[PDB]
RNA sequence: UUUAAUGUUUGAUGUUCUAACGUUGACCCGUAAUCCGGGUUGCGGACAGUGUCUGGUGGGUAGUUUGACUGGGGCGGUCUC
RNA sequence: UUCCUUGUCGGGUAAGUUCCGACCUGCACGAAUGGCGUAAUGAUGGCCAGGCUGUCUCCACCCGAGACUCAGUGAAAUUG
RNA sequence: CGCCGGAAGACCAAGGGUUCCUGUCCAACGUUAAUCGGGGCAGGGUGAGUCGACCCCUAAGGCGAGGCCGAAAGGCGUAGUCGAUGGGAAACAGGUUAAUAUUCCUGUACUUGGUGUUACUGCGAAGGGGGGACGGAGAAGGCUAUGUUGGCCGGGCGACGGUUGUCCCGGUUUAAGCGUGUAGGCUGGUUUUCCAGGCAAAUCCGGAAAAUCAAGGCUGAGGCGUGAUGACGAGGCACUACGGUGCUGAAGCAACAAAUGCCCUGCUUCCAGGAAAAGCCUCUAAGCAUCAGGUAACAUCAAAUCGUACCCCAAACCGACACAGGUGGUCAGGUAGAGAAUACCAAGGCGCUUGAGAGAACUCGGGUGAAGGAACUAGGCAAAAUGGUGCCGUAACUUCGGGAGAAGGCACGCUGAUAUGUAGGUGAGGUCCCUCGCGGAUGGAGCUGAAAUCAGUCGAAGAUACCAGCUGGCUGCAACUGUUUAUUAAAAACACAGCACUGUGCAAACACGAAAGUGGACGUAUACGGUGUGACGCCUGCCCGGUGCCGGAAGGUUAAUUG
RNA sequence: GAGGACCGAACCGACUAAUGUUGAAAAAUUAGCGGAUGACUUGUGGCUGGGGGUGAAAGGCCAAUCAAACCGGGAGAUAG
């Protein structure tokens, strides 16, 4: 659950900073 | 790969039988919560 | 003898070994001994209380005789052996009426030697006698701090002690460690210094040598967290404190003993 | 005013002592027991150690604080008359 | 570890911001929070050559498993 | 027909618990249908003196009368008492059910107790001594399981050339026990006299002295004999309710090869120096002494209770699933091979619970590729290549071991001869000795059998398949083998041997605990703790002003207390 | 016949790439890769408990949960 493995990976998730 | 329940009659008894709960007073406190509830099953025994 | 090891692994490289060969090869005296389990630095509350112990070879306890209280009989060397439990040998000795004991072996002393303990023996070495019938300045090993308690100073491979003084009932040792100190004059001691004077000059070689004597790898505080020693953290190698022991009382110069009721039997502290 | 001699503490210091107290010294008994207790003796001894009070030290541990304005915030400047 | 900076000079390439050798102008090395070397070792970092090749010029064909059609069973995220 | 066969076969422990076997049913369950099923329903099935548990004995550890300690609850711990993963008596072969079998049946055995009779007699423990009783590696020697070939026995004479022979197919098995005592291994034997030792005693163990003897003893695989004129046995015959059931039954030998099993808890060596207690043997104490008790033979009785089906690399256990995962031990055939690797097979077991077509793009997993050959890309990523045995040959550098399998190169099949099968291994009959035996010497039948050389011969290719290093040059970091972010980081990070500083004199410092206590350590400064650095080589310069630590104590300031 | 020696299966690991990503699987498969007599690996049992343990040190691990586990309570915490 949370994932959705997608929804946690932080390359994918943290794109933006 | 190895999950985390590996079954063994031996510990399971000499861990949460009846005469491991009846050997300290917390132990006791349990079976007393489990007798007013009403549960069925006091202890993991047989 | 001291040997080198030949450089034919990388593990051979720095071995330096000792090697006597006039130790025994055979088992040791089956009724003297004892069982000896270990502990990996745990008490009885089952926590780890001393660290860096752990693991390493079975070994079985020698009874062996820090007293030396069958006075008056004579005794013979039978042999040299090894013991696992002390840096120095022991030896067996059959004394004249059929009992076998172990002691400590001293310098010189080989199979065939005659020892004798009380206050009527000789001055030779291995040799036991309270402390006012040993001459001054003499070299003793295997001191006693308490009439018939039996011996606790001068114990490790190569050590011993010298008379100093004596002065009533008193006698002034100085120790191993460079410091006096008076002991009663009816305390025993055994004549000469302690055998293996060559324990100093080996050389483990390897890693896995240590871990054959149960000793567990050490972690520098620096290197950790904060969380879990008082010199962690940091980018890189940082350090800008002062030393300390993990339970941060400092280290590198404080002195920690504080005995007020044997500070009358140190003549002078080390130096 | 100074001084001593006088008897006393009462303090301070020092040296002896033993009887409190210590003993993870030896021996004996309960006892079939390296716990404990009692006994005999040795060594220390009014010290050590513990309670109450007290000065110091104390990120070893804990609870918290670390302003606003602002052509985003920080840096800088300002904050009342 | 060097910002200026792809410093400059030499080597290697037809051509080399990387690599190797030097120089010293060390923004901002340096002696047990060790300095400088070092044979052997490393699923360690950089660079070069030989062999080898569908990596590529630049793709073509073939062999199987799906994708497609028939019968049977039969989901899911999502949605004013 | 295909697949596994160091398993995908067989047997267990753990775990599960009726999934086991028979009859019947197909609603739901089964990733489809189902007449089938580990599904529903009903019935049946688990047989022990010897296997296991229970039992006797202990390890780590637990609990713990008194006790010590703590506001209470409680903590620790002595005597004790539990606690196996370890020590302790005893059974094998064949037969049999649909389903159990070392449990039932047939044959042949063994163990420990009680009771009784007879004979002789010093018995007796909570105590003493022995024993139990113990490491890593290495090297063999002697064997066996087992396999292969030959002989023997039974059958065969071949769908298509040939096949009465140097031919083909199948079998050739037998245990525990009991008797003998061998290859090997260890040890000197016997008797007497004395003794500060073994908490007392001792005739036992330990020690001392003398005489005498050159042998004795302890242990020990295998073989042989018996067990066994038995059982089993290829087939044949007779029935079959077609699955099976009944009857009879030949040969049942030798040589060679050979274990990771056994002798072997041995032997040799090394350092890191390698459980405990009981069962067992023995010695006495108090005690008892026409007894009791002990030894032996015989007879008799007893050996209770619980497990036992079935699955166990799995559709039955742990993963929510009939889930490409995980799961300890035992067994271990053939042909090639060094091999438990790898290829093809045996015994045995399976084809993985949706199929049928077609033969688009694209995706996945593979094969081949003209000329070029890293031009690709962040980067030779990924692929291709190399790859075996024997011999020749091999640089810088080096801590003298290495580097190094450096690099590179040559030979390799089959047939014949040397030699109707050699060198080597094994070793019968026979002859002689004596020790008349599980012996020694000689001898060489038979069996097995590399490597090489010469000569010939086939292909494009002889390490033919599977299997099986890419290599070299310069350089940074870390000496090295290790460890690490289970599940995006394996590294230059952590560790490390070595080095230094520092604390600690033993009721040690130090750590866990309101404490008692415990660890450090049954250790004692050549030891122990902490800190930093990190093999080895050459080395490690100046600053004590700041912060810390160590020493000092004169003077200044300074708490409770006093008043 | 030594060795934290060498090559290499079982065994223990996890260096690369492709597949998968509502998976066959809440971490695997395929092909290669490392160690493989040791500071090894494994079975059965035991001990350490939450500001606590254990840690060849990564804030790693403590039942698919970790810069402070899980369960119940204070508790209907408080929320400009
Ligand atoms: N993507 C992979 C790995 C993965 C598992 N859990 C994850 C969580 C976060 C990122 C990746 C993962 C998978 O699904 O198996
Ligand atoms: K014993
Ligand atoms: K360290
Ligand atoms: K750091
Ligand atoms: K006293
Ligand atoms: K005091
Ligand atoms: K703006
Ligand atoms: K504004
Ligand atoms: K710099
Ligand atoms: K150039
Ligand atoms: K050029
Ligand atoms: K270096
Ligand atoms: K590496
Ligand atoms: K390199
Ligand atoms: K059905
Ligand atoms: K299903
Ligand atoms: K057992
Ligand atoms: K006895
Ligand atoms: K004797
Ligand atoms: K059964
Ligand atoms: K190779
Ligand atoms: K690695
Ligand atoms: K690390
Ligand atoms: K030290
Ligand atoms: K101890
Ligand atoms: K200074
Ligand atoms: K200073
Ligand atoms: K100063
Ligand atoms: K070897
Ligand atoms: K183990
Ligand atoms: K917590
Ligand atoms: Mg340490
Ligand atoms: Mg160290
Ligand atoms: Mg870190
Ligand atoms: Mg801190
Ligand atoms: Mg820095
Ligand atoms: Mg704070
Ligand atoms: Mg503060
Ligand atoms: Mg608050
Ligand atoms: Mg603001
Ligand atoms: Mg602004
Ligand atoms: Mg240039
Ligand atoms: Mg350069
Ligand atoms: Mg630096
Ligand atoms: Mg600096
Ligand atoms: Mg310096
Ligand atoms: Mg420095
Ligand atoms: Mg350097
Ligand atoms: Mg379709
Ligand atoms: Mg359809
Ligand atoms: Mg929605
Ligand atoms: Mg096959
Ligand atoms: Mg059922
Ligand atoms: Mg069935
Ligand atoms: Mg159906
Ligand atoms: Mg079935
Ligand atoms: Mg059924
Ligand atoms: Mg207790
Ligand atoms: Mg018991
Ligand atoms: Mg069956
Ligand atoms: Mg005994
Ligand atoms: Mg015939
Ligand atoms: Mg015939
Ligand atoms: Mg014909
Ligand atoms: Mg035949
Ligand atoms: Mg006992
Ligand atoms: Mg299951
Ligand atoms: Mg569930
Ligand atoms: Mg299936
Ligand atoms: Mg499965
Ligand atoms: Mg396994
Ligand atoms: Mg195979
Ligand atoms: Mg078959
Ligand atoms: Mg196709
Ligand atoms: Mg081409
Ligand atoms: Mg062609
Ligand atoms: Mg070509
Ligand atoms: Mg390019
Ligand atoms: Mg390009
Ligand atoms: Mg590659
Ligand atoms: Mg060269
Ligand atoms: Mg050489
Ligand atoms: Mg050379
Ligand atoms: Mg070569
Ligand atoms: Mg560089
Ligand atoms: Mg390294
Ligand atoms: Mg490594
Ligand atoms: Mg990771
Ligand atoms: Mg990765
Ligand atoms: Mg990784
Ligand atoms: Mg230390
Ligand atoms: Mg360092
Ligand atoms: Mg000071
Ligand atoms: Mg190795
Ligand atoms: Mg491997
Ligand atoms: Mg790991
Ligand atoms: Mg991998
Ligand atoms: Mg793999
Ligand atoms: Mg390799
Ligand atoms: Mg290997
Ligand atoms: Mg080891
Ligand atoms: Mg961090
Ligand atoms: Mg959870
Ligand atoms: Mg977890
Ligand atoms: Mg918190
Ligand atoms: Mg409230
Ligand atoms: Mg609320």
């Amino acid at each position: 659950v949370t994932s959705k493995w997608f929804n946690i990976d932080n390359k994918i998730v943290d794109h933006f900073p | 790969m190895k999950r985390t329940f590996q079954p063994s009659v031996l510990k399971r008894n000499r861990s949460h039988g009846f005469r491991a709960r009846m050997a300290t007073k917390n132990g006791r406190q349990v079976l007393a919560r489990r007798r007013a509830k009403g549960r069925a099953r006091l202890t993991v025994s047989k | 003898a001291v040997v080198k090891c030949k450089p034919t692994s990388p593990g051979r490289r720095h071995v330096v070994k000792v090697v006597n060969p006039e130790l025994h090869k055979g088992k040791p005296f089956a009724p003297l001994l004892e069982k000896n389990s270990k502990s990996g630095g745990r008490n009885n509350n089952g926590r780890i209380t001393t660290r860096h112990i752990g693991g390493g070879h079975k070994q079985a306890y020698r009874i062996v005789d820090f007293k030396r209280n069958k006075d008056g009989i004579p005794a013979v060397v039978e042999r040299l052996e090894y013991d696992p439990n002390r840096s120095a040998n022991i030896a067996l000795v059959l004394y004249k009426d059929g009992e076998r004991r172990y002691i400590l072996a001293p310098k010189g002393l080989k199979a065939g030697d005659q020892i004798q303990s009380g206050v009527d023996a000789a001055i030779k070495p291995g040799n036991t006698l309270p402390m006012r019938n040993i001459p001054v300045g003499s070299t003793v090993h295997n001191v006693e701090m308490k009439p018939g308690k039996g011996g606790q100073l001068a114990r490790s491979a190569g050590t011993y002690v010298q008379i100093v003084a004596r002065d009533g009932a008193y006698v002034t040792l100085r120790l191993r460690s460079g410091e006096m100190r008076k002991v009663e004059a009816d305390c025993r001691a055994t004549l000469g210094e302690v055998g293996n004077a060559e324990h100093m000059l080996r050389v483990l070689g390897k890693a896995g040598a240590a871990r054959w004597r149960g000793v567990r790898p050490t972690v520098r505080g620096t290197a950790m967290n904060p969380v879990d020693h008082p010199h962690g953290g940091g980018e890189g190698r940082n350090f800008g404190k002062h030393p300390v022991t993990p339970w941060g009382v400092q280290t590198k110069g404080k002195k920690t003993r504080s005995n007020k009721r044997t500070d009358k039997f140190i003549v002078r502290r080390r130096s």
